[PDB]
């Protein structure tokens, strides 16, 4: 009956909800009620009780909880303080459930950066001051391991801020041993990298500095160590390190990751710094000298000729049931991710999963079943269904789970497992309204509605919704997909204005069958716009000729796929062409900048929120994988002529608009500033605006003022 | 005027010498005492001086704590003492005569005479 | 006819030239003609000739000169590089003149900072990395005076920021006797202070910081002494530090100038941190010990019960005949400052000149006679006048030489003499065409004329100007004088848009009699605009009343003024309320900012380029001069109710514009900052732009871009 508002998108008015179980048991999970209540549900007998309760909580004004293995302590933390993307610090207090009352023995300090307990018992391992502290007992003295530890140069059980943000995407490097027999740790050293500085403003009489070690592109690199150390007599011998293979420690590398397969048997993954190769080695353990061995016959080697080495990370090996043979996802013959088989030699692999389409992610593999996601139903790049196949009985099975449950509103899948796979959860995001549920792990059937979303679904009855549709185009040998968005009541006959909405980076998709009411969908159902997104070259999920087609040619195919798009979009006859726009974030900066002073005479304006303006002040690990070092011999000629600056004559006859914040640790204020020098050396005319000690995300009132100035700059143009 | 100076010579460093001055023609007594030194390559320097009664001595910032000088007006002789030296001090000494007897006056650029010279070494 | 175009004003077309000469006698003087030759003009004589050729100069790149008094010796300089408003470094040769040829044997280092020859033979004296040099002659082992020089921590011979930019506002603090047989220096000490850092972007990977120790309002203040040595045998007692008198030592301090009377007796200004004491002592030079002594008898004191002491800076003494007595200018028992002639004590002084105007500039005391400056001519406190009064004559007498010369063409005069007075040169300014000549110096008759710019009286003969007036009004007891520039053709019967342009700084005047072309000439001949310009109480040259109006009360009363001001043209009857902006720069700003959010509703659009916004944030002693100490127990009530970012809330209902460089090292960009972050935290739209790497002048390339903005954002606003 009525339109959508602005103030509707910034004060999330429409926003769901979502249920993921905490696990702690085959059969029992954890979950925080409406009144800060910790409930305990046992799914075999339908009973629940409150493990702890809202006073507890507010006693020391925690905000989150963590049980142990053996359910006799819990530990509930306090004082939130963000530091990173993923990265934190707290105060942690031990309760105790047997006698009730807070542990009174040895303190814990504060603050802390990363706390775990132990897979089994109620061991506990935490951070603090950059070192690794491990207690046998909640109350006990601990046990101090490293003694290196330094602020911003030396790491201990937690990463950097490149391997924080660029490879491992957590916030910890440490992890137990699957029956807490040995702990494994990372070391980091970052005493020779260059160091980038900005100014924050605060609130005091004098701005201070802040500096952050930060590799550009062609820099020096952190340096990595990995430790293992006996958690029962960690003064026998002391920590450990384990070998590195001889192939890979010739020149610079990288850590990937770790696994742990059994408590006497480890797998790592390596990468080399020219990152199209990639080693995964599976280290023993020996009593005789109790030291970790990797023998040479134990080394799987993946290389690729025409790109760099997996998807956007290097995958995950998952270890079968007697923990000798795994299965891994990466490209077959044919150009297509599947899944591998594993036993004894790379080369005799055996392919489990083929087709035109791809595998997506490994969930869980049991004694007799295969988990997984893929986007093989009905040929639609954009959609995730869970399949289950049969390993180890006499006639093949294969399963689709969830492609028929809600066939017209629900479409993207995601899995929660419980220990040995007895029940999981599905949650959906849409095209419809999302919802979990549970099922049982042997039948695969529906047995409680853990949440459906219903008072989303009432206040929407009212409010008249745009309509979305998701297509594909064939120009020539290509194939673009689509989604437009379109204002209600839509008519043929008339002309619109048109925006396009465009990201465009590497092993990433913006085409998907999500549920979200956004910025964008405002503006279709009350402006009367027109919204599209175009999915091209460089895209993941649709084979390796697409993926692997912008390697060192970054900032080419984008634009060229976006004008080809825009041009087709001209010629179905409903799009007024002198009302044409485009707008991106964060290397959808770039590909605006760079389509906008393309010289076609196509878009009218174009706005960048924190733009890359060029490759060599980013961060060298995501760069060099996709562009190759910055030297004279290696790629120094496409790193000069794929800067926004060396465009800056095309910008005359079009409307620009540049904002950034100046606090950005991730893409620094740098580039924002480098674009505005070449504009003004070139006498052009454009609009700006900075935001004071705001990080990339630009959350709070920051949110409110970007978006409502958007929609001016935007409603100037189109008048 | 004449004045003539004694003393000085090759020494190792640290240890002490002594040194004097004869002045006739003019009247002593009746006017202020100055010892000066010229190095070799730079300027001449102000040393000490010595008012004209002998009761109050001004030593300068380069030598204080480790020069001695005194006066004899019956003998018209005056005397400077060096203890503790240093191997910087090689240089000449000259004896100047103010012009001012009312009080302590630091003779600007009055007589000069030879001077002796004093090296320190090892 | 045509109208005046933007980029007339940008590109300068319409810009005067002026002829100081450069006396090197009592009756020649040195010029560069138009072919980087130096000539020599001999007044006598009427004769001249070439000292120095362009091959010479062309040589070395030189771009300046400096010729020695012996006229045996040149000094070339090239490799200019600004560092600050005032200072920068260079390198310099010198050219033997007697043999034509440049001085070979030891040269002066690189770069240089600053380098001044004797006045009276030739030797020199050169400060080169914070020390100062002296060389007997050019071509001789230069002797090092002091050896504590270090970057940024201690100066001698030069000023550091503070004392350039506040106090001195020159590039040196060494001077020699007239007959330069002394030298006198300053050593600034700069350890405790904070220092102020900010990022530079330039052309590299990684941007770089910049680092000044800057006392912000109540922090610590650098640490003076002065010392005078010897110039014959400097080794012989070595500098001698000048004492300070016990009243003044007792406190925090500054130093405020220093002017040599004889080879034998010097003069120093003292000032205390509390601005309310100024102290001049005399000091003579006893040669029973080769020292300095200062007489407490020799001791003046000036004291304002109302304000601070003189007016932007402290008056200077100029020195008779006798080199015993001295005349100065300050404030009489009516509060207008007049001229004063001191011999033995302060409450002796006689009054020279008397009335309801003031004398502004003392320029030279001869035998019998003085030259001086005053408004006095038909009470117009905008104009500059030169008279001559006669001293030590049996009658007494009185003229003035330049108020009947050109009457409707120069109204506003300075003067340069030569040695003895013997001749002397005035250009004038305004409101005509500016012109320079030259006169006899015992008759003031006219000799030639040495600049007449005929070329821009021949280019202006096809433009239409605007028509400029001076008025006064009469609010409340109170005087403004408003200055209107009206477009040509202009008619009482419509409505015009009006724009005001503040400065409102204090001890400053807006309202002059001087000739110029700018971009508001531009506005008001091509887009039909009405500009003023307003002057009310705060400012100088009216009485100490309206000067000290504002004293510990900043930013209350100049708001009043304009809003006044704006109210009385309104009621004139030709003028549109709905169309009304105002615009400032750096004091403008913040007086712009101020009236805009006043909540009058008079003011339709604003313009801050680079404003302040607390006066916490600014130097200690321009803010101090005219608020006080920013403590609980004196001033910190009025420095919180003060600032721009307090009265965020009221800019919801009109459009604002604020601009600032990056790089700004006199005005930070913290300002706009802050106020960026409190408008967007009270949810208020409004417009920015940002300028990289520049200072508070925005030179080069910025000037252009920034107005054209300002011009497009007011043709929006008015349209
Ligand atoms: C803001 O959103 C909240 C839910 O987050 C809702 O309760 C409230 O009605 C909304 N308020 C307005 C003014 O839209
Ligand atoms: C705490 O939980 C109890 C049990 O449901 C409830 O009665 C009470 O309202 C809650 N107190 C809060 C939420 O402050
Ligand atoms: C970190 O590296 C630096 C130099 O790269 C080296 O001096 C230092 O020993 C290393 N720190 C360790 C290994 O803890
Ligand atoms: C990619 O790996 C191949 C071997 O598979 C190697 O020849 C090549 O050097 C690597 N790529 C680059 C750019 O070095
Ligand atoms: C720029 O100004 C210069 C200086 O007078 C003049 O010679 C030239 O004509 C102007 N250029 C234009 C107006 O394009
Ligand atoms: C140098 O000055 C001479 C003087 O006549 C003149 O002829 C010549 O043009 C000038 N050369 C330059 C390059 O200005
Ligand atoms: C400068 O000041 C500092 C302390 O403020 C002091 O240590 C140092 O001696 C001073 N330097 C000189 C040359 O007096
Ligand atoms: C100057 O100001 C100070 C502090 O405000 C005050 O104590 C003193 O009386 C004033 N000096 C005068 C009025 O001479």
């Amino acid at each position: 009956m009525r339109a959508l508002t602005l103030k509707d998108i910034l004060n999330g008015t429409f926003s769901y909800k979502t249920f993921f179980p905490n696990w702690i048991s085959g059969q029992e999970y954890l979950h925080q009620s409406a009144d800060n209540n910790i409930v305990l549900y046992n799914i075999e007998t339908g009973q629940s009780y409150t493990i702890l309760s809202n006073r507890t909580m507010k006693s020391v004004n925690a905000s989150n909880y963590g049980l142990s293995p053996d359910r006799q302590f819990v530990y509930l933390e306090s004082d939130y303080s963000k530091l990173w993307r993923y990265s934190y610090t707290a105060t942690y207090y031990i309760y105790d459930l047997s006698n009730g009352e807070f542990v009174r023995g040895n303190e814990l300090p504060r603050p802390i950066q990363y706390l775990c307990w132990s897979p089994v018992g109620s061991k506990l391992a935490y951070v603090y001051q950059n070192n690794i502290y491990l207690k046998q007992r909640p109350g006990d003295p601990p046990f101090q391991i490293t003694f290196n530890g330094r602020e911003n140069k030396i790491f201990n059980g937690i990463p950097d801020w490149v391997y924080e943000e660029e490879m491992l995407a957590t916030k910890y490097a440490l992890w137990w041993s699957p029956n807490g027999k040995f702990l494994a740790y990372a070391e980091f050293n970052d005493t020779d990298i260059p160091v980038i500085a900005y100014s924050y403003y605060g609130d005091e009489q004098y701005p201070r500095t802040i500096n952050i070690p930060y590799p550009k592109a062609g820099a020096k690199n952190p340096v990595v160590r990995i430790f293992i150390i006996d958690t029962t007599y960690p003064a026998y011998v002391g920590p450990q390190e384990v070998p590195v293979p001889a192939m890979i420690a010739s020149s610079d590398y990288y850590f990937s990751w770790l696994t742990w397969v059994t408590d006497e048997r480890v797998c790592l993954q390596w990468l080399k710094r020219v990152q199209n190769v990639s080693v995964l080695s599976i280290c023993d353990f020996r009593e005789d000298w109790q030291t970790w061995d990797c023998p040479k016959t134990q080394e799987h080697i993946e290389e690729s000729r025409t790109g760099w080495a997996g998807g956007f990370f290097v995958s995950t090996p998952v270890f079968s049931y007697d923990a000798i043979s795994y299965y891994k996802i990466f490209s077959d013959k044919d150009g297509y991710k599947h899944i591998h088989y594993i036993k004894d030699t790379v080369e005799n692999a055996i392919q489990i999963t083929s087709g035109k389409w791809e595998a997506i992610n490994i969930f869980r593999v049991t004694q007799d079943s295969l988990f997984y996601s893929s986007n093989e139903f009905e040929e639609y790049p954009g959609r995730r269904n869970i399949y289950r196949i049969s390993i180890g009985s006499y006639p093949p099975s294969k399963k689709c789970v969830t492609c028929h449950l809600r066939k017209e509103r629900c479409q993207y899948y995601t899995a929660s497992f419980s220990d040995y796979a007895k029940y999981y959860a599905l949650v959906c995001y849409g095209p419809g309204i999302p919802i979990s549920t549970l099922h049982d792990g042997r039948t695969d059937q529906e047995i409680k509605i853990l949440e459906e979303n219903k008072e989303l679904e009432n206040a929407l009855k009212n409010i008249q919704l745009p309509k979305e549709e998701i297509k594909k185009l064939e120009v020539d040998e290509i194939t673009l997909w689509y989604k437009m968005i379109l204002p209600p009541q839509f008519d043929r006959s008339k002309k619109y204005p048109l925006l396009i909405q465009v990201y465009g980076g590497p092993c990433s998709q913006s085409v998907r069958s999500v549920f979200a009411v956004n910025w964008i969908s405002y503006l279709a159902s009350k402006e009367g716009m027109v919204i599209a997104l175009v999915d091209g070259r460089g895209t993941a999920f649709q084979g390796d000729k697409l993926l692997y087609a912008v390697y060192r040619k970054l900032g080419v195919y984008e634009v060229e796929d976006q004008i080809t798009a825009v041009r087709k979009f001209i010629e179905m006859g409903f799009i007024d062409e002198k009302r044409i726009a485009i707008w991106g974030w964060s290397y959808g900066g770039y590909v605006s900048s760079l389509a906008l002073a393309s010289g076609t005479g196509l878009f009218k304006c174009g706005i960048a929120v924190a733009p890359v303006s060029s490759w060599e002040y980013y961060a060298s690990v995501y760069t060099e994988r996709f562009m190759g070092l910055p030297t004279k011999d290696d790629n120094l000629e496409h790193y000069k002529n794929s800067t926004v600056m060396a465009r800056a004559e095309y910008f005359r006859n079009v409307d620009y608009l540049l904002i950034h914040g100046t606090a950005d640790d991730n893409v620094h204020f740098q580039n924002s500033a480098q674009i505005a020098k070449a504009l003004v050396n070139a006498q052009v005319d454009f609009q700006a605006m900075w935001y004071s000690d705001q990080n990339h995300g630009l959350s709070g009132l920051s949110t409110n003022h970007l978006y409502t100035h958007m929609t001016h700059f935007l409603k100037q143009c189109f008048s | 005027v004449q004045l003539v100076e004694s003393g000085g010579g090759l020494v190792q460093p640290g240890g002490s010498l002594r040194l004097s001055c004869a002045a006739s023609g003019f009247t002593f007594s009746s006017y202020a005492m100055s010892w000066v030194r010229q190095a070799p390559g730079k300027g001449l320097e102000w040393v000490s001086a010595i008012n004209s009664g002998g009761g109050s001595t001004s030593y300068a910032d380069s030598v204080k704590g480790r020069f001695t000088i005194s006066r004899d007006n019956a003998k018209n002789t005056l005397y400077l003492q060096m203890n503790s030296l240093k191997p910087e001090d090689t240089a000449v000494y000259y004896c100047a005569k103010a012009r001012t007897g009312w009080s302590l006056a630091v003779p600007s650029f009055g007589s000069w005479g030879q001077g002796t010279q004093v090296t320190v070494s090892s």
